[PDB]
RNA sequence: AAAAGCUCGUAGUUGGAUCAUUAAGAGGGACGGCCGGGGGCAUUCGUAUUGCGCCGCUAGAGGUGAAAUUCUUGGACCGGCGCAAGACGGACCAGAGCGAAAGCAUUUGCCAAGAAUGUUUUCAUUAAUCAAGAACGAACCGACCGGCGAUGCGGCGGCGUUAUUCCCAUGACCCGCCGGGCAGCUUCCG
């Protein structure tokens, strides 16, 4: 439906805008300066254990 | 929401959540007060006194260290200003515009700006009369304004 | 839009927002300790200073007021406080 | 302009071919964004470079290649008219420019047929190419429209001029009848008036409680009684 | 300008529920708002909410469930007797099987059904359904 | 001198420059606006139809770019005292009707 | 920078703002 | 009850939180460096056009569809040199900027004002909308949450290029981010 379709198109533009702004900063900035995190372990804040 | 400007600015100070003085602060409540007195004896406005303390002596907030506001401290010692600071600055601006406007007859814009400044002066004057800061007979006159400040 | 939790913003989100638009207001200015050359006395200077700062001991010009953060003199050493 | 850089690039091989027949060189400078034409030693006709200068100017005005190189023939001339300076207002300039092209381009095409000249409207310039008599007419009519005189008058005027031409008689006689006919300024502002709230503040009535104003009214009434007593004594006397 | 932080808080909640949001930020906070949000919360219309304590008037973050259609405020704030409570319910809410009218009384800020139990009336605050 | 007579004969002479074939389509268009019934648009294959729409659009932004460089409800609302800006206004004369 | 500050001293250092500035001036 | 404008502003209306406190993504003021065809007073330059003075040359010059009014042997027109006068400020010039609107474009000096940004400065509700009144005045719909690109100003942070500071000056470019503007393309809600 149009309600679901518009939301999917909107969220795709958002993620592409972040990635372009991500590659611009990492191409310039020093490799040690910017940490790299896996998309799997991006969403884990911590583990109490 | 500026009264005479359509744009809405958001530039202002944002106080921190903490109200406690920093540990590094080596000045006491008594020591700060005499610095306020010396700056006032030099002829500085209370707004300017706070700026000097912030810049050089690391006094982020006088109210948090001494427990009193700058203007209340000055009144206790007796160094009370004749006229409120914001009112005095506004009257000072009106005289300078009026003095310029006498030598420039064709300056329509200065005429228009003079009206807005006088409008703020009248509004603030009525408010101060309600708070009994001014006697209920004080009036702002163009000839008198030069002698006022 | 991307989903954001108003109760628990991430540290990089709340550092990026305007100081008035955070959950709780917090200024971006700070106080620093400066050590001028010529004499090694320590002076505390506000980062967004609006007046020229002179050393108490040697009366050397430390910083110059600007539009935003004050610019320090060459050869000085500065430490963020707290 | 930048938008013309793309078109010129593919059609550059053709114009160098055209100019090489008369031994005149041309260069399309991409970095400077310029077109330059210059003669050589093999060239023998002095006037062709003046015609070569006109060709590059027309191409810069978005004139198509087929019409642009046509002026290289001696019989065809060219005239670029700048109309931007005529009207200060942009909105008026747009409206009168649209009046020139007319509905569906009819007035532009009608002028094109009568004048036997190719006319193109682009930006603030109008480019015309054709016989010398034709270019004179175009400048008269196009400039006239910017002067707030309707184009349909001049187009209809040209048609009547055309029909009289076929008539051999009265050529010497004038065509005027046959052509169609239509508190001194004070620098100081006035003092701001006082609202009602002001006056009782000046009088001090605002702070005073409702315990002494009523007494003042009683005293005023009492004074009027004495005046009445004075009047009743006077009439009694 | 604003006086009725209750009205603005209810307006922002009402607008977001129409827009399908999951959480809302309402400011400034007030104890009147908190008591109003408690009454709506007890009937399962909003859900748990947080009060963020800054040093200036507070802020509230409210979770949404999507069961609320229209919430508003009542300006006249007349005094209503208990015997006249039934008339006020029908003439405001669409039906009698759902929705409540919030009142402020001497005993506290409570909805219409509870006021019948405590045999008290008061001033009308608002409604929701 | 009448403009309405003059405008049309100028318009007719203008069109002839385009060509005989262009005459037919423009003269057809004119009478349509004066009240003629349009001819039926020919039925075409949907796959062919969809490609034509994409090409017709694709020309449009290019024309838009060149211009830049040169420069019915089924049912009414269920919700309609008077309610405005989040506030319910109750007239006293209506309130007596509410009480009665 | 020191010269620029010294020219500004006239504007920010007032001579008739406070109450005491008036009373010892009248003496 | 059958189908002209724009701003200020009086009355009125209308106006945060806390149980005196706080210092509002309410408002006023100061302070910091910048910014703008904003306004006023002087000052100055630039072509074009027109007129005048002198030199050179000799029958025409101008205008039209064709002519006709006009100017010319006391020299018209054309070519050169200089002087004077009235307007105007191109190209650079952008859907850019500024101003309450109408409106605003050469250079330099002077006077006053202002927006935004920066602020851990100050006062502490001083506010909003408005008939009356006052200043100025050419010649689909609704405060409808958002997004994406550019663009103008201020600020923050940064791998690298590019210049460099007696005075004057500390920038040009690229990337990320925060505000307030001039506008586009889109969505969401009533
Ligand atoms: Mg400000
Ligand atoms: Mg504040
Ligand atoms: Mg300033
Ligand atoms: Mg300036
Ligand atoms: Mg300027
Ligand atoms: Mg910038
Ligand atoms: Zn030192």
């Amino acid at each position: 439906p149009k309600s679901i379709y518009s939301q999917i198109q909107e969220q795709r533009i958002m993620k592409e805008a972040r990635r372009r702004k991500e590659v611009n900063r990492i191409k310039h900035s020093k490799p040690g300066s910017v940490p790299l995190v896996s998309e799997k372990k991006k969403h884990v804040v911590a583990v109490v254990k | 929401g500026r009264m005479h400007a359509p744009g809405k600015g958001l530039s202002q100070s944002a106080l921190p959540y903490r109200r406690s003085v920093p540990t590094w602060l080596k000045l006491t409540s008594d020591d700060v007060k005499e610095q306020i007195y010396k700056l006032a004896k030099k002829g500085l406005t209370p707004s300017q006194i706070g700026v000097i303390l912030r810049d050089s002596h690391g006094v982020a907030q006088v109210r948090f260290v001494t427990g009193n506001k700058i203007l209340r401290i000055l009144k206790s010692k007796g160094l009370a200003p004749d006229l409120p600071e914001d009112l005095y600055h506004l009257i000072k601006k009106a005289v300078a515009v009026r003095k310029h406007l006498e030598r420039n007859r064709k300056d329509k814009d200065a005429k228009f700006r003079l009206i807005l400044i006088e409008s703020r002066i009248h509004r603030l004057a009525r408010y101060y009369k309600t708070k009994r800061v001014l006697p209920p007979n004080w009036k702002y006159e163009s000839s008198t304004a030069s002698a006022l400040v | 839009p991307l989903a954001k939790d108003l109760l628990h913003p991430s540290p990089e989100e709340e550092k990026r927002k305007h100081k008035k638009k955070r959950l709780v207001q917090s200024p971006n200015s700070y106080f620093m300790d400066v050590k001028c050359p010529g004499c090694y006395k320590i002076t505390t200077v506000f980062s967004h200073a609006q007046t020229v700062v002179l050393c108490v001991g040697c009366s050397t010009v430390l910083c110059q007021p600007t539009g935003g953060k004050a610019r320090l003199t060459e050869g000085c050493s500065f430490r963020r406080k707290q | 302009p930048k938008y013309r850089e793309a078109y010129l690039k593919e059609c550059w091989p053709l114009v160098q071919k055209a100019l090489n027949e008369h031994h005149v060189n041309a260069t399309l400078d991409l970095i400077e964004g310029s077109m330059t034409v210059c003669t050589t030693k093999k060239t023998f006709d002095p006037y062709i470079i003046i015609r070569a200068r006109d060709l590059i100017k027309l191409l810069a005005r978005s004139v198509s290649f087929e019409q642009a190189v046509r002026i290289l023939q001696d019989d065809v001339a060219c005239d670029i008219i700048k109309i931007g300076s005529l009207v200060r207002n942009k909105e008026r300039f747009v409206k009168r420019r649209q009046r020139l092209i007319g509905p569906k381009g009819s007035t532009l095409k009608a002028l094109e047929l009568l004048t036997n000249c190719y006319i193109m409207v682009q930006g603030n310039t109008v480019s015309a190419i054709g016989p010398f008599s034709g270019l004179k007419e175009v400048r008269k009519v196009v400039l006239d429209t910017m002067k707030n005189i309707h184009p349909i008058y001049n187009i209809k005027s040209l048609m009547i001029k055309r029909e009289l031409a076929k008539d051999s008689e009265l050529r010497s006689q004038s065509w005027e009848r046959f052509l169609p006919q239509f508190k001194e300024y004070t620098p100081f502002p006035p003092p701001q008036p006082e609202s009602q709230i002001d006056k009782e503040l000046a009088s001090g009535e605002y702070f005073l409680k409702a315990n002494q104003k009523k007494r003042q009214k009683m005293e005023a009434i009492k004074a009027k009684q004495a005046e009445a007593i004075s009047k009743r004594q006077e009439e009694r006397n | 300008v604003r006086m009725n932080v209750l009205a603005d808080a209810l307006k922002s909640i009402n607008n977001a529920e129409k827009r399908g949001k999951r959480q809302v930020l309402i400011r400034p906070c007030s104890k009147v708002i908190v008591r109003f949000l408690t009454v709506m919360m007890k009937h399962g219309y909003i859900g748990e909410f947080e009060i963020i304590d800054d040093h200036r008037a507070g802020k509230i973050v409210v979770n949404l469930t999507g069961r609320l259609n229209k919430c508003g405020v009542i300006s006249p704030r007349f005094d209503v007797q208990l015997k006249d409570l039934e008339k006020w319910q029908n003439n405001l809410l669409p039906s009698r099987q759902f929705g409540f009218i919030v009142l402020t009384t001497s005993a506290g800020i409570m909805d219409h059904e509870e006021a019948r139990r405590k045999h008290t009336g008061g001033k009308i605050l608002g409604f929701f359904f | 001198f009448n403009l309405e007579k003059a405008r049309l004969e100028v318009h007719r002479f203008g069109i002839t420059g385009y060509g005989k074939g262009k005459e037919r389509i423009l003269e057809q268009e004119r009478a349509i606006m004066l009240g003629a019934k349009p001819p039926k648009k020919s039925y075409v294959n949907y796959k062919v139809l969809q490609e034509q729409i994409k090409e017709k659009k694709a020309a449009k932004e290019e024309e838009k770019r060149l211009a830049q460089e040169t420069d019915k409800k089924s049912a009414p609302s269920i919700l309609s005292g008077k309610f405005k800006n989040g506030t319910l206004i109750l007239s006293p004369v209506d309130i007596k009707k509410i009480n009665s | 920078v020191l010269e620029r500050e010294r020219r500004k001293r006239s504007r920010k250092e007032l001579l008739n703002f406070y109450a005491w500035q008036h009373r010892e001036s009248k003496m």
